[PDB]
């Protein structure tokens, strides 16, 4: 017979009101006269509102739109681990012919009740403060929230860098396939970043899905979903993949725009409603799956970089209802030089502990508290005003722990290092030190155990946990070492 | 009759039914539906075209596609047959343990009971939890709103409530996890199973689970509300019960409606709300009650939009709230279990009448007392002691005991706690605190009351703490 | 109401809203074509400056115009519905729309019965056939010219890009 | 198809026609050189003007002590 | 220090092949193309396959 | 082809070309227009009509009037012959030095490079400005966006930068006055002449000016941006140039976009915007960069309304920024010139590596203390002009010095400063503060730091008092 041909009724603005193609399946990829792609978004009574992938000016009225007749799919695969692609999986890297063996439909649903499983399998970031105070596992959704360069980028980076050892660890519950959807991040930024991942060569276990700043909107819009499909791929290949969706903020804008441009409503706060749904489903497609799915996971660390603590902010409010907690990052600390940034109370792991190392939990349990009480008094008469002694200490302690809760720029950890230092503080050993010297301790201490007490570190990694002995081994090491560190 | 997809703009599937148009609220079946795609008629738009909302698929959809009108609104499984089944919005096994064992179907739009059908007086429901009954005495059929802490075991408590009530009454439960995380419902599920509130052995557990999670079209979640209602109507009327209806959260409901409002081109409202916010709530609330068959006592977990209530809906909600729960994360943190905000464990329905003065007054004394103790707390806190006179101390202490008596050992989380969820008949309660208040017990320690249900179990423990 | 005869071609709204009236009207009584043609005829009885000059001009401001073109011009033999539907469009200003209404119609016995394939190779000559891939080769005896208007140029296009497309 | 691979052909016969013509700013006009000089100079920038065509020699060196 | 010297020469030969590609390509594509249609019967071999699409696409 | 004015609603000329509607962005010339009344195709609207925008103003235009399409986007003169020439949008000598002698012409949509061309990481550029280098260490070729409200001598500063740099610049520079005050440009011009940076024996001045003032209709202003870019890309790649690109303000472009948005029929946005803002920006910001074919170092003035930056535009901007210079009106008000917002003049980039820790750390310490000092203001509110908790007092006082130490004269601004510029070569800065941090002046007067060059002179200055 005849092939499904059709025409661009009118075009401008990447909005092709489109003739014909009645047969149109929803979110069917069309193929344009301009060789471009589009998505048949609005199936209108007599036409198709078609989102133009990329630019429009190539196009003009009456131009033929031929159905491609396909609802989109994306390449999925793990060659990708060690690939920076755009969402369609194209070698923006310039690596060329991407190993991208599968492609997989982007619209593949989030697993069932029964398919899933609760998280309780650890995860970590190498960021003590983080792993400690938000104890982590796989399959998650957690909002990473903070401003431009609230180590912002850094945040992702250390987390990723930390996984290196884990990726040098052999599990899926170690080797975390990292997926960075870079949204609205101009190429220079990305380039800059990319360079980092390579250097960290964490890139090897990492896909970077990149829809830069310039990008046409659907592209950016799509990218997470894309990312989503790809990670579900891992998930179903057992694999516990880490997606960092970076950022939905950027998406939101684009998308909102998209609606509007489609004339279609946005919604509440002037921005789309079911962009929540967008995400809700997107992020539901991240899960910690049962065993059937090879334990399946996608741990999702979605990101929003905030303007003015606008959490009140529509999507944030939304998101707030969605994640498994949110990581509040605080600048003040950054300017203070303090890195981590965090406001902790604001940071939350709703999940908390279940994915946490007992090792840490055991020392950290105590820390959270030490800070907790500390925090009220952290707030109290902060100035050169006395306190009762108890509290003079807690404050000292707290302060120490703060230093401890700093973590260097591009300096990931491992749980034992962390536990070690936590142990150090918990067991009070460095209240002793006036605060500046903590950092010196920690490093020195670390390089020290790194020399000897890998015996211990290795062990602690092994037991996953502190035994009374390990404690005892610690106890001396630190005390004496500490003594050595000092004097 | 058939309709054709004429336009799909999102999950508003614009259908021209080319043949006869059925109700509005009509479920239409899109033919070509691998998963039954109910379109719910929303408008008879004119020109034989209806506006529908797709509740399944929203992609791959071929325009023109044939829809054969289901000729009525949605029908969903009902009867007891829902119990211990995780039904989704369509009322369909997301238990994924096979089908629901239904026979009865229901339109999830059932209509609000008549004026006569109301048990005009809704009369205090007692939960067997002191803190609850006393401070927030429930009304049978009542809508209770729950503000309350994450991961506390709201749910734990709830489970315990189910235990106490749905178990210790003919009440069954319907849980509509609206917009909830599939994940938490999963965790919970296993947990529920685990808890025995869901029993994988009571095929008819005291809970039917209904989920209408976020990852659905809003409408589905929105309608999961109706659904849940529909089930509960079965248990109320049919099973004569006090159905416990967990709706979690109305915030998500309202919001879900509102999400559509836009798209529907509806003018929403101030604060963005759907215009229909009121009706949405209202009819639904009106559809909940105490019939003269049973009660659908609605316990609504309430995520608080914008953490205010001024956000119109909760204010409105208040119109329908009559027992209010603010949980005190702090009290819980005091290791107190259960550990609500006591003074904001409240009910408009506390009365020297309905719940009688014994309750009321004792409570008034208590509530006051707690506060008074609170007042003194402020002083002493800062000034060390014998900053009081010890009648104040005594009351403080009495209050502490009273405080502690609200703590109750736990059954569901007996796995953690050890002990068991204890249940407190009202008189023992009223009496109980009154006695403590009366200092009649004050010559005994306070942890006595800690982890106790019955005032006796407190007394017994009092003795026991006096070794 | 009266169930409607929506045989496409038509245009579905867009004086398909009109057309379909006559896709049920003409259709019943099967004056489909009878009228299909009334219109054709009519058209140009219009297209002289009856058309500009008062026809689509109101300067009188249509109010009397529509009450004189209901009767000075709608005054014809073309009238089983033909003038009457005019007399409907008139007030309803859809006089300015008419080519398209007719179009919509005319694409009915004339072209409902059409043809359409259009690949990148095709761009059909739309000849009136109820069946396919037949006529579709008779085309090769038709084939004897064009800039490959009906059916395509597959030169700059297909192929021409390809070298580019590799690089 | 070899009207297709006539054109793979037809360009590849100018694979050979040009390649066995010469190719560069050749079969092709000056244009290539006018960039070329600059673009290969950028390569000189891409390495720095450290002569990528002279074998390098290497440091003989001492850090400080007492 | 050795690598830089070598890589420069590599980079040039690559860049020169790409430039020769563009320029080769621009002349090749601009030169040859004509016989597809100067033989109108090499658009008949399009019409032939298109009649074998006509019949034989289905 | 010709189009007919079918509707003129201001400078949006909806033209029906039935004769073939050229691709979007195609520049059209209105016939009957002796003016270079360029319409840029905006939509192929459907129905033989394109939405176009006149850049310019639509007086005296009969309906139907014939517009003849230039068949391409804006082709404009481009390349080295432009410097010292003030063109507006249409490559149009408003230098009044007449023709711009760039034979080399351009369609003015010039685009974003490819990933592989990304010079992936960059260089701290120094400006000799204490504040800058220190706090928002500049990038060669970066896009640095100067958030700043009006009238503070943002422009002066920018100018100042031009002075320090564009003078001692290897590259060439482009000045895009987008929606700038014609007057201020006039003046500005006149300075440049004066300065001889616009040396009129040189259309190879260090800066080519594109001015696309406020008075222009938005389309023009909006587009002056593309234009300037197109030129600069010439220099960058072609002339190699390390371009300094002055944009004042992109804000006006964006705004111009937003203005039209409605009138393009489109929805504008929240905060009024133009829904496409991000791409608009994106494509633009990404339009410019440092290839391995030069660098366009982008000094981008960003007007920030109410210095509100959640103000979507700046909110976005940051992504495209590399160094953000947030000028603080408060600080300006604190009399400081440099009036900057120090903590918000940032570069996410800074590092104890990159800038060396001496730099970095000094800054982090500084940043720290000052933020803490803000905490202290709160105290002071109770405790008073010479009464507190004393260490803390020391640091306060130091903060008071520090503040002053950033304050730096202006050669230009006899009008703001009276003074004459005093430039601080960088080390002298780092050290400057490092020293202050060392408290070596902890007995020196506090405002014996105000409006200085390097730190010594501040010490010197104390003496000059008493």
């Amino acid at each position: 017979d005849l092939e499904e041909t059709g025409r661009v009724l009118s075009i401008g603005d990447g909005i092709a009101r489109v003739h014909g193609l009645r047969n149109v399946q929803a979110e069917e990829m069309v193929e344009f006269s301009s060789g471009l792609k589009g998505m048949s978004l609005n199936l209108e009574p007599d036409n198709v509102g078609v989102v133009v992938f990329g630019n429009d000016k190539l196009i003009k009225e009456g131009d033929i739109v031929k159905r491609t007749g396909a609802i989109v799919d994306v390449p999925v695969g793990e060659e990708l681990l060690g690939r920076v692609v755009d969402a369609l999986g194209n070698a923006i890297d310039g690596k060329g012919p991407i190993g991208s063996k599968a492609r997989r439909r982007v619209g593949l649903k989030a697993p069932g009740i029964i398919p899933r499983i609760s998280v309780r399998e650890p995860m970590q970031t190498g960021i003590k403060a983080v792993d400690s105070l938000v104890p982590i596992g796989r399959g998650q959704r957690e909002l990473i929230i903070g401003d431009r360069q609230t180590g912002k980028t850094s945040i992702a980076i250390d987390t990723i860098i930390n996984q290196k050892r884990f990726n040098d660890g052999t599990d899926e519950k170690k080797k975390l396939y990292c997926i960075y959807v870079a949204i609205g991040q101009k190429r220079s930024t990305v380039a800059q970043l990319v360079k980092r991942l390579t250097d960290a060569d964490a890139m090897k276990y990492t896909i970077v899905v990149s829809a830069t700043a310039s990008d046409a909107a659907p592209l950016q819009y799509l990218a997470p979903y894309s990312g989503c499909s790809m990670g579900e791929y891992f998930r179903d290949n057992g694999k516990h993949a880490l997606i960092i969706y970076d950022d939905l903020s950027k998406q939101a804008v684009a998308y909102r725009q998209m609606s509007l441009l489609l004339r279609r409503p946005p919604g509440r706060e002037a921005y789309p409603g079911d962009v929540f749904y967008l995400h809700s489903r997107l992020l539901e497609r991240a899960a910690k799956m049962n065993d059937a799915f090879g334990g399946g996971s996608l741990t999702a660390l979605p990101v929003i970089e905030t303007q003015a603590g606008d959490v009140s902010a529509y999507i944030p409010t939304n998101v707030i209802s969605i994640t498994d907690g949110q990581i509040f990052l605080e600048t003040e600390l950054f300017y203070k030089g303090i890195r981590p940034a965090i406001n902790v109370g604001l940071s939350v792991s709703r999940v908390g502990s279940a994915a946490q190392t007992r090792a840490m939990k055991q020392v950290a349990g105590t820390m959270k508290l030490e800070l907790a009480q500390y925090r009220e008094v952290a707030a109290f008469a902060q100035f050169g005003s006395d306190l009762d002694a108890a509290t003079q200490q807690l404050l000292s302690r707290g302060v120490r722990l703060t230093e401890l809760l700093k973590q260097g720029q591009y300096s990931p950890m491992a749980i034992e290092e962390q536990v070690a230092v936590i142990y150090a503080g918990v067991r009070g050993y460095l209240d002793k030190l006036e605060p500046s010297k903590i950092t010196k301790f920690e490093n020195a201490f670390l390089s020290h155990v790194i020399s000897q007490h890998q015996a211990l570190l290795g062990k602690i990694r092994t037991d996953g946990k502190i035994s009374e002995e390990s404690d005892a081994k610690l106890k001396e090491i630190v005390t004496n070492f500490l003594a050595g560190f000092e004097a | 009759t058939t309709g054709r997809i004429v336009a799909v703009i999102g999950a508003v599937v614009d259908v021209q039914f080319d043949e006869g148009l059925p109700p509005i609220l009509n479920a239409l079946e899109v033919q070509g539906r691998e998963t039954r795609l109910v379109l719910e008629v929303a408008q008879h738009l004119g020109e034989s075209t209806v506006r529908t909302i797709a509740m399944d698929g929203t992609e791959g959809l071929v325009r023109g596609q044939k829809v054969l009108d289901s000729g009525a609104p949605i029908r969903i499984p009902v009867g007891p047959e829902t119990l211990g089944r995780i039904m989704n919005v369509i009322g369909e096994p997301i238990d994924e343990r096979g089908p629901i064992k239904t026979k009865q179907f229901a339109a999830i739009h059932a209509e609000a009971p008549e004026f006569v059908e109301m048990s005009v007086e809704q009369e205090i429901l007692v939960t067997g939890i002191k803190v609850v009954d006393l401070l927030a005495p429930y009304a049978k059929g009542g809508k209770i709103g729950l503000f309350g802490g994450a991961g506390v075991g709201k749910t734990v408590l709830i489970m315990e409530l189910i235990n106490n009530v749905a178990k210790a009454h003919g009440g069954y439960s319907v849980f509509a996890g609206v917009g909830e995380r599939t994940r938490e419902g999963n965790d919970l599920y296993h947990e529920m199973i685990e808890s025995g509130v869901i029993n994988l052995k009571d095929a008819t557990s005291k809970v039917a689970l209904v989920y209408g999670q976020m990852n659905e079209p809003p409408g589905a979640r929105a309608r999961v509300a109706l659904t849940g209602l529909t089930v509960a109507e079965y248990f109320r009327d049919q099973e004569g019960q006090d159905v416990l209806l967990f709706i979690d959260n109305i915030f998500r409901f309202t919001q879900a409606g509102s999400e559509v409002s836009a798209l529907l081109g509806r003018i929403p409202s101030a604060v963005g709300y759907q215009p229909t916010l009121a009706t949405d709530m209202g009819t639904m609330q009106e559809r909940i009650t105490t019939t003269k068959k049973g009660s659908i006592t609605s316990v609504q977990a309430i995520y608080v939009p914008a953490d205010d209530l001024t956000d119109p809906a909760p204010a409105t909600t208040f119109a329908h709230l009559d027992a209010t729960t603010v949980l005190s994360r702090a009290i819980a943190e005091l290791g107190i279990y259960p550990a609500v905000d006591p003074l904001d464990s409240t009910s408009r329905i506390m009365d020297p009448n309905i719940v009688g003065s014994e309750h009321y007054d004792v409570a008034r004394g208590v509530q006051k007392i707690l506060q008074d103790y609170k007042s003194l707390q402020d002083i002493i806190a800062i000034l060390g002691m014998d900053e009081l006179s010890e009648e104040d101390k005594l009351t403080v202490s009495r209050a502490r005991k009273i405080q502690r008596f609200l703590s109750q050992p736990f059954q569901v989380a007996e796995v953690f706690t050890g002990h068991l969820g204890k249940l407190v008949p009202l008189k023992e309660t009223i009496k109980g605190f009154q006695q403590i208040l009366a200092g009649e017990y004050d010559h005994l320690p306070e942890q006595a009351f800690y982890m106790v249900g019955p005032i006796e179990e407190a007394v017994a423990k009092a003795d026991k703490l006096a070794e | 109401f009266a169930k409607l005869v929506r045989p496409p071609v038509q245009i579905y709204g867009i004086e398909g809203r009109y057309a379909t009236a006559l896709y049920s009207a003409a259709s019943k009584q099967n004056k489909l074509e009878q009228v299909e043609k009334e219109l054709l005829r009519v058209g140009q009885i219009l297209k002289e400056p009856k058309m500009a000059a008062s026809l689509l001009n109101p300067y009188v401001k249509r109010s009397v115009k529509v009450k004189s073109l209901s009767d000075m011009t709608a005054k014809e033999k073309f009238s089983p519905l033909t003038s009457n539907l005019i007399n409907l469009l008139a007030e309803n200003g859809r006089l300015t729309n008419t080519p398209a209404v007719i179009s919509a119609f005319s694409t009915m016995m004339s072209v409902h019965r059409g043809e359409v394939p259009c690949t990148v190779t095709t761009a059909s000559a739309l000849d009136e056939t109820t069946l396919t891939e037949l006529k579709t080769v008779l085309k090769s005896f038709l084939s004897k010219g064009q800039v490959l208007k009906l059916e395509v140029k597959i030169d700059p296009s297909i192929m021409g890009g390809m070298i580019v497309r590799i690089g | 198809l070899d009207p297709v691979q006539k054109l793979f052909v037809d360009k590849i016969r100018e694979y050979r026609t040009k390649r066995q013509t010469s190719g560069g700013p050749v079969d092709a006009g000056p244009e290539y050189q006018q960039d070329l000089d600059r673009e290969l100079f950028k390569l000189k920038q891409m390495y720095g003007k450290a002569d990528m065509n002279t074998f390098p020699n290497f440091t003989f060196e001492d850090p400080k002590f007492e | 220090e050795v690598k830089n010297r070598l890589d420069y020469h590599i980079s040039v030969q690559n860049m020169m092949r790409q430039k020769e590609q563009e320029h080769m390509i621009n002349w090749v594509e601009k030169r040859v193309v004509q016989s597809i249609s100067a033989q109108q019967e090499k658009e008949t071999i399009a019409k032939c396959i298109a009649d074998l699409k006509l019949l034989s696409k289905k």
